[PDB]
């Protein structure tokens, strides 16, 4: 036994691409459309929840994930390949800061991390890329609201707003004629439920919908009273009764 | 053809060709005979040389004072495959205080020879050998090839025109086993058959090597003028 | 691609009958073993004319008494003399007496196999080793990067061998003198080169009892290409 | 063409090892089933034994894993042994570890994280099954998680697996359309294995014997397999009715 | 193509062709044979006589594991000597550990479990054995078969081989004509006949007989080779039956 | 086995050059391009952002431009996630040299032991090189300014005045051209502009589109500053230079 | 060894040495240089345990003269320093650490300054304008605490360390043989062969 | 605490002639006052002519004339059947227990 | 870790990546070496294909491995770095543990050994780089010249090059090379070295690189002007 394949599985082709990395890029292309925007008083990430049969219990799958009390994940492509980046992402954050400064890492810091994870599944021996694209939203105390790209090359981008995998393109667009700097948390999830009903195509209501959003501090989901300085965490994933009253709104 | 580049690789008919081929060196190393009665066990080998400025390469190897063996193929695996008899006789003495049993001797050169033939990265071994000993069960001797496959046997001959000295001592089965307590009509017996693989070429003083061992004779190696009795 | 250590379908490790390719393209070296001593010559062959001849190095010294002349990929000899220096001293410090030239030969020799995926090749050079031991007297050995090695009364490897082998099958017997086998070796190393035979793109060796291992002055062995082309002249 | 040897991405972004994998997993030819009730968790699977020199006892597709889990496997039995396997490992050490028994949930994800490393690592194979955990735990209570050789997992109200699974599947929809509940309102297993045995005889068309049959039932703190003779007095009353 | 140059490479068809190919080294071997009694385990094998020069009785095939398993196999011979001396490594670990001689079936597994790996990964070969074992436990009689893929069962009876066809015949006749079971002495007559009727797969050489058994009433539970009167008694009985 | 699906990612072709690194310059030539001047008052930097969104936050982005240390900064051309696993370790290897020596590091002693790095990745290991170029603008006590480059052969040279990334023939004769020795930064950051404007793919040259930033002595006295400039001041110096 | 001793005046910096190796009974050597040139403008004396002081320094000497080599530029006094003292506060938590403390000496081309840096075994430095290791600090700092002067010549440097010598061979009880005096400065370093 | 050394007693003489060799040794084996065998050989027939007794610590004794009288076995197999000559031998069974010089072999060895 | 055999022999005996390393050697720019009675001299070729170059900063051709011996190469930049390394760090081994520097001969024997065992040693590349090893001995006033390539091998010159169009410059030194008379002085040396690269070089402008060793550590290399001399005075010599 022991693992024979020492070399690279990526690498250059004659005409400088980066053929697996592409070719990840596809699959995340092919998966269901994931958006994220940015409010001036919060950040919202949404999805739809495909289910793959109506026997399955589709609240047993995450596509929505916490990784910290006040950064959030969401992606398009490979299922599988997230949730095992979502395990590392969420170790990481207190193995390379949490246990070093007390604290949880800014955004920035842990979609760092994240991506150097991304990059080196495309240069180590015997691997191949992730393939998924993710979107992480977040807040901090120096840096405020932010949300961030990450694709299977490792490469990160800050956006206003964006979306990623099936209906991308013209989801943009619908993106770019909506969003200002003026926009308030509930105008932010307006917009977002207004952009992922172009994209789906047979029910949408709370139940086949995912949204969760990065806002005010929830000290009634802290679990504890007694310190004045914690005041619970920003992430809050809405519930299907909260996303269908926002739809008699739509 | 397509399932050759590897020992780890099986054929559609389900054969391993590496392993084949490394039978095939074999074939072309020099002829070597091995034989045995009740009371004593032999070797004969004819030796092989470059030209005529050269030595004969040496064919018998000792293993222990009661055991040793006879080559053809490629040399230097010899030498690892002897060398490990040579340990493995040696830990049997050294921690047991007993002499390794022949038949134990050969599973231990089956189970090395195997490794080499299932996994990725390493080679078969390039070498048969003949292994004679005397244990607490008498006389035995054995065939090794480097599939791992190992017999016991009365008489045998591996290399190039071996098949002539087996069907002689096949023949002749009855009449050399009973050669018992006569060292010199046992040899004459391993002698004559190797002499029905000869073409050409006949044995000289520096071409033969013969090893005995018995009862009551250590594992010997007889070269040189000390063959010229028997040529 | 294919592994380094296959065997072909004739029973052959690829690698070493390639290695074997390369030896032919080496540069000659010459070896005749007398009841005298050990005679040991080698073709130096200069790429350029601003080479400093005498920085070729092809005929080395493993111990006082055994020493060794090389052919093919020359570099590859370097780890392997470097071992046989390595086990001649090792075996003096563990023993207390010379080693045997067989005994350093087969520690060579050990090295040869131990290449896969330890090296990644074989070596590309063949060496000839030439020794005096007490138990078995004068002795010139040719070492292979198959694991084998034949003891010879003589013997040629490189580009002009079995040209020279030849020679050395009707020129050998087992009264030779050490001169006379020093002007052996100049004569059929004459009769292969390239470029005309002198003191400068030849070199002669020898291994005796008394004086051990020696590498010939260039001065040493002008005067034997003399006496050799006079006793030439002389039928 | 060596993207289709090993786990790495094709110009279309598939990995078709893991695909071929999934082709493996129909290989037995066996249809199983699972359902969840009130109390208990059933899971049905078809035995098929073709040879008369076989030992008919030793031919099964279904493991206790632990005390509480249960996992029914469709794929070749090297494979599905080799999950079992380390399934009974994972479960131990987390006990070990964590002072409690380890969730049905938990150990699909576990299991199905293993899986998803076969994909991407290039040295290791898929293995060739689908794996269907079942459970009553604790918090979730009635549980069924199953996981594939892409690494996907994710709890079912009930499921089906093998060559005709959408035909059961399909009928187990109707089923849960009509009942409006996302279970069988059934007080005790003996009813609900009878529910998941008639409901494969109308979607498969095929009748069974007692031996045509394999059973596990998870109930509170205990999974167990049933008897030829336990499966015959379930097909008695299915008769009488 | 290319899909059968790798071991661990999942065919379009979901196969790994490399097993298929060490399933015809298998078939490529002599006969051997299991058969499960009322209280044991019996097993036999064919032995081609290659020439005259081979020691009669010398070159045992059939090899016991712990005191209570026996083991025999078909193909390469070689790779079946490997798989047992990791079996006596499992057996002796298992024992170490818990006291208690190794189960059958618990046998069974770890055989199972480590020929299984070697169908994981492309750097290792498949076995090129099917192996036929087993004992008694205190669980009673257990007979097992597996083959390179790493699948086993349990088995009434058990065949593998180049005359395996005729043997599984010879053993379906026994399970029909005995439901009530068949008594050790019987099962070692029955080998013997079962052996000769399959050695016409292998008629150009004549061969040599090898029979081992594990009878809770017999052996005491362990495993012991048949030698002399009894052997002599199922070659009698074997050589009526062929005429 | 597993030799069957290797590239040997490091390999002479038969003319005596490595596939995978000519691969990785052919990668980096797409890349947005990236332009360093040195002046004797300073040095500029200035790099094109690739095709942008008006929903990109450009006043959080990071893409080209990258802080070293307080003396050192680069430019990048390629593979961002690369550049980033190579910044790190320079950011590590000038602190243990810090810590070392009590000393900062000297400019050219970073730039050779990266270099090194990705010259490992092409001669061991069997891996793909790293998909980077890097320009070095940094300042020392013992030569001053300075200007280097390194790409994925692991070879380093110094310049007065260079480009790597898109279009950087076209870039080099322009820089050839207006470049003399005497030359200062406010100069030098026209110079760049200018460059950028007339080689860019993109219709017109917007302070979206790029990234800035200048090593001067214009910090009070006898030391030296790193200025990366924000959006709102790329959008007045390109109103000064009478580019918008 | 013993008796180390180092000044910083105007400048240049002055090492000052003890010449005897004692092996327990008997004083084997009366002539022993116990210094190390680094680099043209850096000296480093050295005390401590029998062996280590020959192998750190000459281990140092390496590392300073690989660096010369390679970057074609001495190092300053300070940078040297920080190298040795990093190098020694290592060696303090090996398993078995180099008891060894030192006097660097370095003539600073670029500030064009003359620096003293007294490094102990635990790594413990500090620059001053005179130091000292073992005892020898303990009869000579009230003498340097009196006299010395920051624009003192060369010349005054000796006079002064003559007279801390002088005090030194008083009230000692080792005979330590004399002292071998360096001088560091602009133009290199140079021995005092009268002294 | 294990002390992993003892002392079983004993005596041994070598006296070298013109043309001959002795190596004389009694043959009692003790512990503190306890005698353990009145006959247990303690000079050593090692092949090659050559005698050889380590005496002490009687199990650090019998393991250093075991791996002597194994070298001289691998001696003959490494340097075809050459004769260990008595110098050779001397020097050999320095590195022999030169090896164990941080837990040496508690004997005196004489050959 | 990575072990994969980059370099075997083929068919015909030949080690092809070794081969192909010497490739990556005639593509690098030409470097020369010729010693004098009592000196030698190295000169080198700089590609006027790169200018807005800043020489200061730019890696020269020419290493000082020790303050008595240089090298310099032709071939890959990169791959040069690394051999250069690793004989500053043996050469201050050596006189750490020897306590007297490297000879020459000594020096050339350790680059070429590294150079050999990246031939067969697995995962590994030959270095594409040839080097040319000068200096003096200690207390030693002789001249030495050796030579590296990719292969290990190595071996003395009374004058030698390398790189791009060495053939040509080989041939003008094998006529012009006397060996019972070398240049007599460093003009005479720096003079014939200068004439050897103008038969390849292009301008004599900032394309030639000379480098100049003498005995007991006095190494010094010339300026733009001072080889702007040589340049002028050799052209007014050749137009008659
Ligand atoms: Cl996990």
């Amino acid at each position: 036994m022991t693992d024979r394949y020492s070399f690279s599985l990526t690498t250059f082709s004659p005409s400088g691409k980066l053929g697996q990395i592409d070719y990840a890029l596809t699959a995340v292309k092919q998966g269901v459309t994931s958006l994220g925007i940015k409010a001036t008083n919060g950040v919202v990430i949404a999805t739809e929840k495909k289910s793959s049969s109506p026997l399955a219990m589709s609240e047993t799958l995450s596509k929505v994930s916490l990784l910290t009390p006040d950064i959030g994940a969401v992606y398009s492509g490979m299922g599988p390949d997230y949730r095992v980046l979502v395990d590392k992402s969420r170790k990481v954050a207190h193995t390379s800061y949490k246990r070093i400064y007390g604290e949880y890492p800014p955004t920035k810091l842990l979609v760092s991390e994240v991506a150097k994870i991304m990059q080196e599944a495309t240069q180590s021996g015997g691997v191949r890329p992730f393939g998924v694209s993710l979107l992480i939203a977040g807040h901090d105390e120096f840096n405020g609201f932010s949300l961030y790209q990450v694709d299977p090359s490792g490469s990160y981008f800050p956006w206003k707003a964006t979306a990623i995998g099936k209906g991308s393109v013209a989801a943009k667009t619908f993106l770019e004629k909506r969003w200002n700097d003026e926009l308030e948390l509930e105008d932010a999830i307006h917009i977002a439920l207004l952009t992922l009903k172009e994209s789906v195509e047979g029910e949408f209501n709370g139940d086949t919908i995912e949204l969760a959003i990065i806002g005010d501090e929830n000290p009634d989901l802290l679990g504890y009273t007694g310190i004045p300085t914690d005041k619970g965490p920003r992430f809050r994933k809405l519930t299907s009764q909260e996303i269908n009253d926002r739809l008699e709104a739509l | 053809n397509n399932y050759d580049g590897d020992t780890v690789t099986f054929s559609p008919t389900g054969r391993l060709f590496q392993v084949e081929y490394a039978l095939e060196a074999i074939k072309q190393g020099s002829v070597t005979v091995g034989l045995r009665s009740n009371t004593h066990a032999v070797l004969v080998a004819l030796k092989r040389n470059a030209d005529e400025l050269s030595s004969y390469q040496k064919k018998i190897i000792k293993c222990d004072e009661h055991m040793g063996l006879s080559l053809a193929g490629l040399a230097p695996d010899a030498r690892v495959l002897s060398n490990y008899l040579r340990q493995q006789c040696n830990y049997s003495s050294l921690v047991f205080n007993r002499k390794l049993a022949v038949e134990r001797a050969g599973h231990l050169l089956c189970d090395k020879a195997q490794k080499n033939t299932q996994s990725y990265g390493g080679r078969p071994y390039g070498v048969g050998l003949l292994i004679i000993g005397y244990d607490k069960s008498g006389a035995h001797l054995l065939e090794f090839q480097p599939s791992g496959n190992v017999t016991e046997l009365y008489g045998t001959a591996i290399g190039a025109r071996s098949q002539g000295a087996k069907t002689y001592l096949e023949r002749t089965l009855d009449t050399f086993i009973k050669i018992d307590g006569n060292p010199d009509e046992l040899i004459k017996a391993g002698v004559e058959a190797i002499s029905q693989s000869l073409r050409d070429e006949s044995l000289t003083v520096d071409n033969l090597s013969i090893a005995i061992v018995g009862k009551d004779t250590p594992f010997t190696i007889y070269d040189g003028e000390a063959v010229a009795k028997y040529i | 691609d294919r592994g380094v250590s296959t065997f072909s379908p004739e029973g052959r490790l690829f690698q070493v009958e390639y290695s074997l390719e390369a030896i032919k393209l080496g540069s000659t070296a010459i070896g005749i073993a007398t009841k005298e001593g050990v005679v040991l010559g080698v073709e130096k062959r200069a790429t350029s004319p601003l080479l400093e001849s005498d920085s070729i190095e092809k005929i080395v010294e493993i111990d006082r008494h055994i020493g060794c002349a090389m052919s093919g990929l020359t570099a590859d000899a370097r780890s392997m003399i470097e071992h046989a220096r390595t086990a001649a001293v090792t075996h003096n410090l563990y023993y207390d007496e010379d080693i045997n030239v067989e005994s350093l030969t087969q520690s060579v020799c050990d090295l040869a196999l131990r290449f896969g995926e330890l090296m990644s090749r074989p070596f590309g050079v063949a060496l000839l080793i030439a020794g005096h031991d007490a138990d078995d007297g004068y002795q010139l050995f040719h070492a292979e990067p198959s694991g084998t090695f034949y003891r010879y009364n003589a013997k040629a490897i490189g580009s002009g061998s079995e040209g020279a082998q030849a020679e050395l099958l009707n020129e050998w017997h087992s009264s030779l003198t050490l001169k006379e086998a020093e002007l052996l070796v100049l004569k059929i190393l004459k009769q292969v080169m390239e470029e005309k035979l002198d003191e400068n793109n030849a070199q002669l060796s020898c291994i005796t009892k008394q004086d051990g291992f020696k590498i010939y002055d260039n001065e040493k062995t002008a005067e034997l290409i003399k006496e050799l082309k006079e006793k030439e002249a002389a039928e | 063409g060596y993207d289709r040897h090993i786990t790495i991405f094709s110009p279309e972004g598939r990995l078709y090892q893991v695909e071929y994998a999934f082709k493996a997993t129909n290989q037995t030819n066996i249809n199983s089933l699972a359902v969840r009730g009130k109390d208990c968790t059933v899971v049905i699977s078809q035995k098929k034994v073709p040879d008369k020199l076989l030992d008919p006892t030793t031919v099964s597709y279904i493991f206790c894993i632990s005390r509480t889990i249960g996992m029914v496997v469709n794929g070749p039995i090297p494979d599905a042994r080799n999950a079992a396997l380390r399934a009974k490992a994972e479960a131990a050490e987390f006990r070990y570890k964590y002072g409690y028994d380890m969730p049905c949930d938990v150990l699909a994800k576990r299991m199905a994280n293993l899986s998803q490393i076969y994909t991407q690592r290039a040295y290791m194979r898929p293995l060739g099954v689908i794996l269907t955990f079942v459970s009553v735990d604790e918090e979730l209570g009635p549980s069924i998680y199953k996981t594939d050789p892409a690494g996907y997992y994710v709890g079912y109200k009930a499921t089906a697996t093998g060559p005709k699974q959408q035909e059961i599947t399909t009928n187990l929809e109707n089923h849960f359309k009509k009942s409006k509940i996302d279970h069988i309102n059934e007080e005790s297993w003996e009813k609900v294995v009878e529910f998941a045995i008639t409901h494969m005889i109308d979607a498969l068309g095929t009748e069974f014997s007692k031996n045509d049959l394999e059973v596990g039932v998870a109930t509170k703190d205990k999974f167990f397999t049933l008897s030829a003779e336990n499966i015959e007095e379930r097909l008695v009353a299915i008769a009488e009715q | 193509t290319g899909y059968d140059l790798s071991n661990s490479v999942f065919s379009p068809d979901g196969r790994n062709f490399q097993v298929e190919y060490a399933v015809k080294a298998v078939e490529n071997g002599t006969t051997s044979i299991g058969i499960k009694c009322n209280d044991g385990v019996v097993f036999a094998v064919e032995k081609l006589i290659t020439s005259k020069l081979l020691v009669p009785q010398k070159n045992v095939k059939i090899q016991v594991v712990d005191r209570h398993i026996g083991c025999v196999y078909s193909g390469l011979i070689p790779d079946g000597r490997h798989l047992v001396n990791r079996g006596r490594e499992e057996a002796a670990s298992f024992k170490k550990l818990y006291k208690t001689p190794i189960p059958i079936p618990a046998f069974a597994d770890r055989l199972g479990q480590y020929v299984q790996a070697h169908t994981l990964y492309n750097s290792v070969r498949p076995f090129g054995v099917s192996t036929i074992f087993g004992g008694v436990d205190k669980n009673g009689a257990h007979l097992y078969m597996l083959e390179p893929s790493g699948s086993y069962w349990g088995y009434k009876g058990a065949a593998t081989g180049k005359g395996r066809q005729s043997a599984k015949a010879e053993l379906e006749k026994l399970v029909d004509h005995h439901p009530e079971g068949l008594s050790a002495r019987e099962a070692v007559k029955q080998a013997a006949k079962i052996i000769y009727l399959a050695h016409e797969d292998n008629k150009e050489k004549d061969f040599e007989l090898e029979i081992s058994w594990c009878s809770l009433s017999e052996t005491n539970g362990l495993h012991k080779f048949v030698k002399g009167d009894l052997l002599q008694e199922a070659i009698d009985f074997a050589q009526k039956e062929i005429n | 086995g597993s030799r069957r699906y290797d590239s040997r990612t490091t390999i002479f072709s038969p003319e005596g050059r490595l596939y995978q690194v000519e691969y990785a310059l052919e990668s980096i030539s797409h890349a947005g391009t990236a332009i360093g001047i040195m002046a004797s008052d300073g040095i500029v930097l200035a790099a094109e952002r690739k095709v942008t969104s008006t929903l990109l936050e450009q006043d959080t982005s990071t893409e080209k431009l990258y802080k070293l240390n307080d003396k050192i900064a680069v430019a990048v051309a390629g593979l961002t996630a690369d550049a980033e696993i190579l910044i790190n370790t320079a950011r590590i290897h000038a602190q243990n040299y810090l810590k070392t020596y009590n000393e900062d590091i000297p400019v050219e002693i970073l730039v050779r032991r990266l270099s090194d790095i990705k010259q490992g990745y092409t001669q061991h290991g069997g891996l793909r090189p790293f998909g980077v170029s890097f320009i070095y603008a940094g300042y020392d006590d013992r030569y001053g300014y300075q200007l280097y480059t390194s790409n994925p052969s692991g070879n380093y040279t110094g310049w007065k005045a260079i480009s790597v990334g898109a279009n950087t023939s076209a870039a080099q004769t322009l820089l050839q051209m207006d470049y003399k020795d005497d030359m200062k930064v406010d100069d030098a950051i026209e110079l760049a502009l200018k460059t950028l404007s007339k080689t860019t793919d993109s219709s017109a040259l917007t302070y979206d589109r790029l990234e800035f930033a200048t090593i001067r002595k214009g910090a009070n006295d006898g030391e030296v500053y790193q200025k990366i400039f924000k959006p709102q001041e790329i959008k007045d110096i390109l109103v000064k230079t009478g580019i918008t | 060894m013993d008796i180390i001793l180092g000044i910083r005046v105007q400048d240049s910096v002055i090492l000052a040495s003890s010449k005897a190796v004692t092996r327990g009974i008997s004083v084997l050597k009366d002539s022993d240089d116990k210094t190390r040139q680094l680099s043209p403008h850096t000296l480093m004396s050295f005390a401590g345990e029998a062996g280590d002081t020959v192998q750190f320094a000459e281990y140092i000497q390496a590392n300073i003269q690989l660096y010369s080599i390679r970057e074609d530029y001495e190092l300053s006094p300070q940078a040297v320093s920080s190298f040795v003292r990093q190098e020694l506060a290592k060696s303090i938590r090996s398993r078995r650490p180099y008891q060894v403390n030192v006097l660097i000496g370095g003539y600073d081309k670029k500030k064009n300054k003359p620096e003293l840096y007294q490094i102990d075994y635990l790594g413990t430095k500090v620059e001053l304008p005179y130091g000292a290791h073992g005892y020898s600090g303990f009869y000579t700092f009230s003498l340097l605490d009196h006299h010395y002067r920051p624009d003192m010549t060369t010349e005054e440097g000796l006079d002064l360390l003559k007279l801390c010598v002088q005090e030194l061979e008083k009230r000692m009880p080792m005979d330590f043989k004399g002292v071998i005096v360096k001088i560091v400065d602009k133009d290199g370093i140079r021995q005092v062969d009268d002294f | 605490q294990f002390n992993p050394y003892g002392d079983n007693g004993g005596t041994i003489l070598g006296i070298a002639g013109e043309d001959f060799a002795v190596l004389a040794g009694d043959t009692r084996n003790i512990t503190d006052y306890s005698i353990n065998s009145r006959y247990e050989p303690k000079v050593f027939d090692c092949g090659d002519n050559i005698v050889m007794s380590a005496n002490g610590f009687a199990a650090d004794g019998d393991a250093l004339v075991k791996r002597f009288k194994n070298s001289v076995k691998w001696y003959h197999f490494d340097h075809n059947d050459k004769k260990l000559s008595i110098n050779s031998a001397a020097r050999n069974i320095q590195h022999l227990l030169y090896g164990k010089r941080f837990f040496p072999y508690y004997v005196h060895t004489i050959i | 870790g990575y072990d994969r055999a980059l370099s075997i022999f083929s068919p015909d005996g030949h080690i092809f990546q070794v081969e192909y390393a010497l490739e990556a050697v005639k593509r690098g720019t030409c470097a020369v070496g010729v010693k004098g009675k009592n000196c030698v001299v190295l000169g080198c070729e700089r590609r006027s294909t790169l200018k807005l170059q800043d020489t200061r900063i730019t890696p020269s051709k020419v290493s000082k491995i020790d303050s008595h011996v240089v090298l310099s190469f032709s071939g890959l930049n990169a791959d040069s770095r690394i051999l250069i390394e690793k004989a500053r760090v043996e050469a201050q081994s050596h006189r750490l543990t020897l306590e007297d520097p490297v000879t020459v001969e000594y020096l050339t024997r350790y680059v070429a050994g590294v150079q050999q065992r990246y031939t067969q040693s697995g995962g590994v590349r030959p270095f594409g780089v040839s080097t040319l090893i000068a200096g003096f001995d200690p207390r030693d006033d002789e001249p030495k010249l050796y030579q590296t390539e990719p292969s290990g091998i190595y071996s003395s010159w009374s004058a030698q090059t390398i790189g791009r169009n060495s053939k040509t410059v080989r041939e003008f030194l094998e006529k012009n090379y006397d060996r019972k008379e070398p240049p007599a002085t460093v003009e005479e040396c720096v003079k014939l070295t200068v004439r050897s690269l103008l038969e390849v070089v292009q301008t004599g402008a900032k394309n030639i690189e000379i480098t100049v060793v003498k005995p007991d550590s006095d190494i010094v290399a010339l300026s733009s002007e001072e080889i702007n001399q040589y340049v002028t005075q050799i052209e007014q010599e050749k137009q008659e």
